[PDB]
RNA sequence: CGCUGAAAGCAUCUAAGCGGGAAGCCCGCCCCAAGAUGAGGCCUCCCACGGCAGCCGGUAAGGACCCGGGAAGACCA
RNA sequence: CGAUGUCGGCUCGUCGCAUCCUGGGGCUGAAGAAGGUCCCAAGGGUUGGGCUGUUCGCCCAUUAAAGCGGCACGCGAGCUG
RNA sequence: AAGUCUGGGCUAAGUGGUAAAGGAUGUGGCGCCGCGAAGACAGCCAGCUGGUCGAGUGGCGCCGCGCCGAAAAUGAUCGGGGCUUAAGCCCAGCGCCGAAGCUGCGGGUCUGGG
């Protein structure tokens, strides 16, 4: 279940 | 099979035993009858009805030979009962005594476009703890790629009522055939002044 | 020398007892006659083939346990709407349908493949309604 | 080892007439039909019925053999007529003719009240016993099942509705 | 009834019976009744 | 779970045949539905117009436009 | 990798059946009632709360029952964060 | 597009058209023993021997083809229809269809020989 996200956020 | 044309007129309580029993007021008689269907013309067994006089005024030739070919003076409703096949040629709201259960049939009120809540019952969303613009509405609508498409028959918003509905099994309460009332207990789809139907029921 | 094509032709009327007869073999030959496979001047793009009336489909003939075992089966769009009728079943309520699925399938898709099987006329019981056409009686 | 091939011996007067997949059986009881392979052929010499297979594969010997009983049944049933015999068997338990229809009453909070079919008579002696006679062996086998299923044989005590002639075998309890 | 892919005579008074595409193994004791499956 | 019953003289719910047996399956209830192009059916109405399976002109039975509105409705219907 | 937004919740479901309940069964070391165990069955149903971001789990009070899985560990151009 | 082609056999599961240990009076074919007209096996009458019954009967193994074992998620299906002395499987044939391969005819270009 927990498991690292692989993306960021964002930005502008 | 029994049935007759109607409008629906109103609510009320009547007493009776020392209980309040809630009740629909129908003005059912009289229905003349207009045209039989019959297995060896039509395939099936049916009358065909009709109910309040109308303006001969406003009743074009066609629908004038029709209502000539059965004697009859023109008529506003015309509309058929299955499988009944009733002796005279004028049916009354006599064809019901109180205490029979009968099947009652109206055009329900109509909301329009009627919202996912309103219409479904859906839970909408939370009014706070974050929720962006979306109270009232419904939601995922699916999947992803697998299947990557919305059912047929998803619960939307869309258009609401003024659809035919029929609740069953209602108790006769009284008929005033000196007045061609009937009393049924309960509640009857519709308006007042709604054109209703009313069958013997189905239920055993 | 260019290859002959047909100029329009009066469209034979044809009768057939389906009566004790083998739903698949039979079918195959009705979808002959209907393509018009069997006339010298046949034409691939064009209905030329043969008008085809089938009386007595409710007795078709089948082997094995196709009867409890055979499946029609028909998707609605909506969840959960696959319906499955076995053989005994379809022949219980709408016997020509049996003789129609079968011709159907073994005709080409597409539109004139459609038109084809339009001109295919089955009937249960051992009359037919086109006594006008006056079909001429096959023995398949 | 065989029965298809063992002749059947025909009482007088009942007649047998042969008929392609069929032979029917009148008696002074009455008829009954009982139908037969095509492949086999039934044979009518004097007093007696015999039945022929036409090789000696599987499905031919197992038809003989049927059918051979299949038509002996049909002979003993118009002649002598078939029944067979429930016992009641529980303290409250007892059955009683009503008309032409059996009321069994075994313990239910009402009575059960089983009707006969066609061909088919029930007769109460004591009320403890229950015959179903009837020309057709397997309708009379039939509703004698039909009969006992309304209250099984219990495997605790020696209460319900019994075959006459049918074990009690029973198993302790606590 | 059990249902094995075993099914398999128990006592002598085992019968291996097979019906309607199915092995069984009937008997006089009720525990040994069979099905294969 | 049976009845009758061979192969296999016995036995066997099965190989011929016949029963019983689920909230499940088919029908039944409610609603949509003939674009069901396989375009269904019945009742009634008009009618056989003038000019060179097509064109033009005026009408029939009917329809639409416009208007007063409507527990019908976003417009439309 | 000139971007296939990633746990949990919410909302909305839909499917599988190795069935939690309800229906039908066979065996029971099945007296009755109540259980065990396997078989058939996916129609419907499958509660509210305390703790933790939790999924999960423990716990409280109930229940016929408080099923387990798939759908990009279903669903952020739907919301939360 | 071309065989509902011919001859012999097997399979009854739609096996063919999705899998294993293992299980089984499925079916066909082989083979090997045990018992039996000095009466066997099965039933009906006893105590593993008797009595009528008058034929076979019981066990082991091998081969072909099938049966179960066989539960997963959007709607199914061997590509589909449909197929059962086959339109399935094994053995043996004859014929046809079938590619831009091969041939026929015509042409181009390069190379080699005239
Ligand atoms: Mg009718
Ligand atoms: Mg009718
Ligand atoms: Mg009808
Ligand atoms: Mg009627
Ligand atoms: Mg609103
Ligand atoms: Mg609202
Ligand atoms: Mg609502
Ligand atoms: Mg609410
Ligand atoms: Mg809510
Ligand atoms: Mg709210
Ligand atoms: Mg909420
Ligand atoms: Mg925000
Ligand atoms: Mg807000
Ligand atoms: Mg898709
Ligand atoms: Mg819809
Ligand atoms: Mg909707
Ligand atoms: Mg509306
Ligand atoms: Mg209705
Ligand atoms: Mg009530
Ligand atoms: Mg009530
Ligand atoms: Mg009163
Ligand atoms: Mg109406
Ligand atoms: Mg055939
Ligand atoms: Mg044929
Ligand atoms: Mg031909
Ligand atoms: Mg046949
Ligand atoms: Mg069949
Ligand atoms: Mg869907
Ligand atoms: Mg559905
Ligand atoms: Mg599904
Ligand atoms: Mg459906
Ligand atoms: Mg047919
Ligand atoms: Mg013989
Ligand atoms: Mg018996
Ligand atoms: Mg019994
Ligand atoms: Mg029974
Ligand atoms: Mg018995
Ligand atoms: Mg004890
Ligand atoms: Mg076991
Ligand atoms: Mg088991
Ligand atoms: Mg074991
Ligand atoms: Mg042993
Ligand atoms: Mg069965
Ligand atoms: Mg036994
Ligand atoms: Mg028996
Ligand atoms: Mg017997
Ligand atoms: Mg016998
Ligand atoms: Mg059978
Ligand atoms: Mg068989
Ligand atoms: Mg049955
Ligand atoms: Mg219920
Ligand atoms: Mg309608
Ligand atoms: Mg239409
Ligand atoms: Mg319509
Ligand atoms: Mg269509
Ligand atoms: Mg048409
Ligand atoms: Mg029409
Ligand atoms: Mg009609
Ligand atoms: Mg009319
Ligand atoms: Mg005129
Ligand atoms: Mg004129
Ligand atoms: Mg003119
Ligand atoms: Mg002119
Ligand atoms: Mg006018
Ligand atoms: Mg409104
Ligand atoms: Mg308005
Ligand atoms: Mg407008
Ligand atoms: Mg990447
Ligand atoms: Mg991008
Ligand atoms: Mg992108
Ligand atoms: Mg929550
Ligand atoms: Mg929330
Ligand atoms: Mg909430
Ligand atoms: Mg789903
Ligand atoms: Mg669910
Ligand atoms: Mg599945
Ligand atoms: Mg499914
Ligand atoms: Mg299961
Ligand atoms: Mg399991
Ligand atoms: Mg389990
Ligand atoms: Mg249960
Ligand atoms: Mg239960
Ligand atoms: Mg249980
Ligand atoms: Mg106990
Ligand atoms: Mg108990
Ligand atoms: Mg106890
Ligand atoms: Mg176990
Ligand atoms: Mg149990
Ligand atoms: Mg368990
Ligand atoms: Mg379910
Ligand atoms: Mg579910
Ligand atoms: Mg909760
Ligand atoms: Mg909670
Ligand atoms: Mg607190
Ligand atoms: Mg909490
Ligand atoms: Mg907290
Ligand atoms: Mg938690
Ligand atoms: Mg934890
Ligand atoms: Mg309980
Ligand atoms: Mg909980
Ligand atoms: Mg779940
Ligand atoms: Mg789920
Ligand atoms: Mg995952
Ligand atoms: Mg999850
Ligand atoms: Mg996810
Ligand atoms: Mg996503
Ligand atoms: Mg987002
Ligand atoms: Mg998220
Ligand atoms: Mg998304
Ligand atoms: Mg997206
Ligand atoms: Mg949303
Ligand atoms: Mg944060
Ligand atoms: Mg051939
Ligand atoms: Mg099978
Ligand atoms: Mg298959
Ligand atoms: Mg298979
Ligand atoms: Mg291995
Ligand atoms: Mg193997
Ligand atoms: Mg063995
Ligand atoms: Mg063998
Ligand atoms: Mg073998
Ligand atoms: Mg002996
Ligand atoms: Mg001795
Ligand atoms: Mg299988
Ligand atoms: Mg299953
Ligand atoms: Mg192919
Ligand atoms: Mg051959
Ligand atoms: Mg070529
Ligand atoms: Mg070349
Ligand atoms: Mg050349
Ligand atoms: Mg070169
Ligand atoms: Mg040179
Ligand atoms: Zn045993």
């Amino acid at each position: 279940v927990d498991k690292p996200p692989y993306l960021p956020r964002p930005r502008p | 099979m029994k049935g007759i044309l109607g409008v629906k007129v109103g609510m009320t309580r009547i007493f009776r035993d020392d209980r309040a029993v809630p009740v629909t007021v129908i003005l059912a008689g009289p229905c003349p009858v207009v045209q039989r269907r019959t297995p060896e013309k039509d395939g099936y067994t049916a009358v065909q009805l009709g109910f309040l006089p109308q303006n001969p005024k406003r009743v074009n030739r066609p629908l004038k030979g029709h209502f000539a070919k059965a004697g009859v003076e023109p008529v506003r409703i015309l509309r058929e009962i299955r499988d009944f096949n009733p002796e005279g040629d004028t049916v009354t709201v006599e064809i019901f005594k109180p205490g029979e259960r009968v099947d009652v049939t109206g055009t329900s009120k109509g909301r329009g476009f009627a919202g996912v809540m309103k219409r479904w019952n859906f839970a909408g969303g939370p009014d706070s703890h974050g929720a962006h613009k979306i109270h009232r509405h419904p939601g995922s609508i699916g999947n992803r790629k697998t299947p990557g498409r919305v059912y047929k028959g998803k619960k939307m918003a869309g258009h609401y009522g003024a659809e035919r509905v029929t609740v069953m099994n209602l108790e006769v309460v009284d008929v005033i055939p000196e007045e061609n009332l009937l009393l049924v207990k309960g509640a009857v789809p519709g308006p007042n002044g709604g054109l209703v139907i009313v069958r013997e029921t189905k239920k055993a | 020398m260019k290859t002959y094509v047909p100029k329009q032709v009066e469209p034979r009327w044809v009768l057939i007892d389906a009566e004790g007869k083998t739903l698949g073999r039979l079918a195959t030959k009705i979808a002959t006659l209907l393509r018009g496979k069997h006339r010298p001047d046949w034409t691939p793009n064009v209905a030329m083939g043969d008008f085809v009336v089938v009386v007595n489909a409710d007795k078709i003939r089948v082997t094995g346990k196709k009867l409890e075992q055979k499946i029609y089966t028909r998707y609605s769009g909506y969840p959960g709407g696959l319906k499955k009728i076995p053989l005994e079943k379809m022949l219980a309520t709408h016997p020509e349908r049996v003789l129609e699925h079968a011709v159907k399938g073994m005709l080409p898709k597409g539109p004139l493949g459609r038109r084809l099987f339009k001109r295919l006329k089955v009937y249960a019981g051992p009359d037919h309604p086109h006594q006008a056409q006056r079909p001429e009686k096959l023995e398949v | 080892s065989r029965i298809g091939r063992l002749p059947i011996p025909v009482p007088k007067g009942v007649s047998v007439e042969v008929a392609p997949g069929r032979v029917k059986v009148k008696g002074p009881k009455g008829e009954l039909e009982v139908p037969v392979s095509p492949e086999m052929r039934v044979v009518v010499e004097e007093g007696v019925v015999r039945v022929e297979r036409p090789s000696d594969e599987r499905r031919h010997k197992s038809l003989h053999g049927l059918t051979r009983t299949l038509i002996a049944n049909a002979v003993k049933g118009v002649s002598e007529g078939y029944s067979k015999e429930l016992l009641i068997k529980g303290i409250g338990y007892r059955a009683r003719l009503v008309g032409r229809a059996l009321e069994l009453t075994v313990g239910f909070s009402h009575p059960v009240v089983v009707e006969p079919p066609e061909g088919i008579t029930f007769e109460v002696p004591e009320p403890t016993r229950v015959r179903v006679s009837g020309i057709d062996k397997q309708k009379v086998g039939q509703v004698a099942a039909n009969i006992r299923a309304i209250r099984k044989p219990s495997a605790y005590h020696e209460k319900g509705i019994y075959y006459a002639g049918e074990p009690v075998r029973l198993k302790p309890g606590k | 009834m059990k249902v094995r892919a075993s099914v398999k005579r128990i006592c002598d008074k085992c019968k291996v019976i097979r019906r309607h595409g199915r092995v069984y193994v009937i008997c006089e004791n009720p525990k040994h009744k069979q099905r294969q499956g």
